[PDB]
DNA sequence: ATCCATATCCACCTGGTCCTACTACCAAAAGTGTATTTGGAAACTGCTCCATCAAAAGGCATGTTCAGCTGGATTCCAGCTGAACATGCCTTTTGATGGAGCAGTTTCCAAATACACTTTTGGTAGTAGGACCAGGTGGATATGGAT
DNA sequence: ATCCATATCCACCTGGTCCTACTACCAAAAGTGTATTTGGAAACTGCTCCATCAAAAGGCATGTTCAGCTGGAATCCAGCTGAACATGCCTTTTGATGGAGCAGTTTCCAAATACACTTTTGGTAGTAGGACCAGGTGGATATGGAT
């Protein structure tokens, strides 16, 4: 079986533009986006775990690693979405 | 019960997120918190491009989002494009943009 | 086959570089830099394809070879 | 006649700036990496989406290097691509 | 008022180019990656070894934009790099 | 403990410093604005580079700014350094 | 008795092997891994030394010194092109004066 | 009080040099940049390992996906060469 | 300003490429609960090296003058390249189809991991002691350039 | 061709710097042997999709002709920038000090892992049904440029 973001990038489309589809291409292309930046944020921290002696990768390192990559306020946004993220988590 | 994603309130996976960054060997160990961080900003930049897509895909008279309007989306945001910009979508062109050296007189 | 590029072709892509005037020296030498582009990428597709004992160039092959050179590819995967 | 020398020209970059085909006959591209890729391991065969994202990978580099090419003719103050305007623009990309 | 015009220019070309010596003036140097630094987070200390990194990454940089910038000067058949080249360079590089 | 306020400092890159560096490039003619150009050149890719740096030192905790660090940058920016550690 | 002197290598094959497993490029490392990657770096660090003991040598010295290494490594096409996004520390550049500003 | 035993190496690269070049010192500095490109290379190569490994659903770092990783990053001679230093270590390691 | 020849654009239409949707099936994934393990945060502190101070010497930055040759403006024309056209060759298409070979499944052993006991080794340290590199002075010889 | 003025250079030294070289201590690699676990090589093969050969139809490549206008060569001069020079500042250098804060060590406990048992899910494959757009068709109208 092959794994991809495709539902989860439906989700999201039908949650921020509900009557706009996405052709098949378009969705290829959004999955190696995803897979994309995932393998630049979590290389960036594990290689942010290595240069400090630790052994686990916290969110503090995918946080660290995100203000790395992202370009400003894209960065500032994605910070904020993923500290709300873990707070709204560890509160249930 | 709820999918760990319910618990931090976000569409995209925080398993398979956290099964991925298992599999990578980024580190020995990755905390519970990690997955949902990393899969709540996976989710932001996805929303923020299909957005950005989703307009030009009105723009032009569209009802579902091809690689043209994911290429305008990156190309005309200068914080995406630069996201992206050694980064090439097929089927995607270029922006429109004759030099102003050889236009009309 | 590198004659293959017929010269509208080249135009057809410098159009959309956006230029107006093209040399009539200008098609050769597109000529001899998509040789060695399509040479270094297809050789270290041809690496990954040796790697994994197959016979076929996949998709995916092109896909890595183009990312470790700098030129990720979306749209065919990975 | 009816148009002067140059006019067509912008109508053809308006339109090919508009679209997303790809540029170059699909076969021959096609030809030509059989060729290129004969000459690394014998006997191979090709999925046709890996011909694909050869030839979408090419064109991409290809345009991208004409609008650095073009950069570098307007620069000489000349509206007419050459061949030093190419290695002009692959020697500074660091290509060489 | 014995050599012309360029010679001069030509034999301090042979001298750097011959040469390994740091070139911007060291302090200056450091006071300026402390104000660039200063603005990012307060109360920042460096590592003389740092500041020296910086000053060996920011010399090479320039130095090899200063060659991007004289092949684009030459390039417009022209000896005098000036603004125009620096940024074709830099345009062409993708910076 | 009162330090003096930092400012200009970018004009201590001096006009002959950057004549230093071009006749290195194999430069023989600078026009006059090169030097402030330059400047501005020279501040952005200092404040790229310093922004990782400090970025790590801020993850590490630390207060000091490391030659590991700056090395750790510049290898990010693609422009990787060797002589001070790694 | 060491693996790298039964590898014929001066390189050491168990730091190679310790550093690998170390880094997490994969669940496991093979025995054969870390001779060979030991195996490599030695013979890259042999060229570079033997192009830059040359160029010691040329400028009558008894010490390699960064510059030696830049001459090394900017002279040959493929360590240039190795090396092609590294800067040596105190290395400098190489003579080169474009032609056009010649007398 | 038990300082961090920081791991070099310089003895090794040492050894090697008075091997091609036995009169020859080297600078401390000189030294520091070798060590430098020694575990930049060794970053690369087993980079390029990981990564063909996870490409070929492959747990195993074996000798082959560090040789043909040194294929993929070493440029044209430095590869063959390199590749036959190390077909000939394992095949020594191997015969003991 | 007039008018002709294309090129461009908006509206409407129609076939088929392409989406979503809804059913079932299910291995894998993901969650849960229970038990053991451990990375690394806190607290303390030994001590490296970073900031800052003073002092003084001269290397080098700054500000100015002066004139050489460079860039940029102008003019011209040779010939290079774009436009348009007729021809006709290929590319495209799509269709069927062997069969190469990618990939799924299973067996099973060479090789990797785990752990414990034994050596060996590589840094770190200090102290001695030489080679050699940097820089100062001086005195041939070249060389750019004015004649 | 002559020759001045200044830079270049070669041959040494000598002061201090920076490298190799000795002995020795030694935690922490690194080797080793044993036992236990398993990744993936090999072997078989079922289904995908890749290659190839056929057959039209016209889209677009090729080759030519012919004219406009762009590149490049030549000429001219305002003025920008290089070279030289006088002045003195503020960088470099040496050395000392106080203490920030880095980094080593121990204690401990919150969070991670390990493992088994259960519940959910994404995803794969068919199979219905519909809208969306690619490509014409028609006729209005803007546009380029020659009168
Ligand atoms: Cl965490
Ligand atoms: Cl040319
Ligand atoms: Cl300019
Ligand atoms: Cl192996
Ligand atoms: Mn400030
Ligand atoms: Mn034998
Ligand atoms: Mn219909
Ligand atoms: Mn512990
Ligand atoms: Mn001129
Ligand atoms: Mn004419
Ligand atoms: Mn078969
Ligand atoms: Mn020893
Ligand atoms: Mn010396
Ligand atoms: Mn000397
Ligand atoms: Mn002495
Ligand atoms: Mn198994
Ligand atoms: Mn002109
Ligand atoms: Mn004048
Ligand atoms: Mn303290
Ligand atoms: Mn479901
Ligand atoms: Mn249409
Ligand atoms: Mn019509
Ligand atoms: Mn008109």
């Amino acid at each position: 079986r092959k794994e991809s973001y495709a539902i989860y990038v439906y989700k999201v489309l039908k949650q921020v533009h509900p009557d706009t589809g996405i052709s098949s291409k378009a969705m290829s292309i959004m999955n190696s986006f995803v897979n994309d930046v995932f393998e630049r944020i979590a290389g960036e921290a594990s290689r942010l775990a290595h240069y400090n002696k630790r052994s686990t990768i916290t969110s503090r390192e995918i946080q660290t690693a995100v203000r790395l990559l992202l370009p400003g306020e894209l960065a500032k946004h994605a910070v904020s979405e993923g500290t709300k993220a873990v707070t709204k988590y560890t509160s249930a | 019960a709820k999918t760990r994603s319910s618990r931090a309130g976000l569409q995209f996976p925080v398993g398979r997120v956290h099964r991925l960054l298992r599999k990578g060997c980024y580190a020995e160990r990755v905390g519970a918190g990690a997955p949902v961080y990393l899969a709540a900003v996976l989710e932001y930049l996805t929303a923020e491009i299909l957005e950005l897509a989703g307009n030009a895909a009105r723009d032009n008279k569209k009802t579902r989002i091809i690689p043209r309007h994911l290429q305008l989306a990156v190309r005309n945001d200068e914080e995406l494009n630069k996201l992206l910009g050694r980064v090439t979508i097929a089927q995607g062109g270029v922006l429109p943009n004759i030099q102003s050296v050889l236009l009309p007189k | 086959n590198i004659q293959g590029i017929t010269k509208p072709a080249i135009r057809r892509l410098a159009r959309r570089g956006g230029v107006k005037r093209i040399s009539g020296l200008i098609y050769e030498e597109t000529r001899g830099v998509l040789k060695v582009f399509l040479e270094n990428v297809i050789r270290d597709a041809v690496t990954y394809t040796e790697h994994a004992k197959r016979k076929t160039v996949t998709a995916m092959d092109v896909v890595y070879a183009l990312k470790r050179q700098g030129r990720t590819l979306y749209g065919f995967g990975g | 006649h009816c148009y002067r020398p140059g006019t067509v020209a912008l109508r053809e970059i308006r339109r090919y700036q508009k679209s997303t085909e790809l540029l170059i006959r699909k076969l021959p591209f096609q030809r030509l990496v059989r060729e290129i890729a004969q000459d690394f391991k014998t006997d191979l065969r090709f999925q046709s989406s890996a011909v694909m994202a050869l030839q979408e990978a090419s064109e991409a580099y290809l345009v991208a290097l004409f609008e650095d090419t073009n950069l570098a003719a307007i620069h000489a103050k000349r509206v007419t691509i050459m061949p030093k305007d190419i290695q002009l623009a692959r020697r500074i990309r660091g290509e060489r």
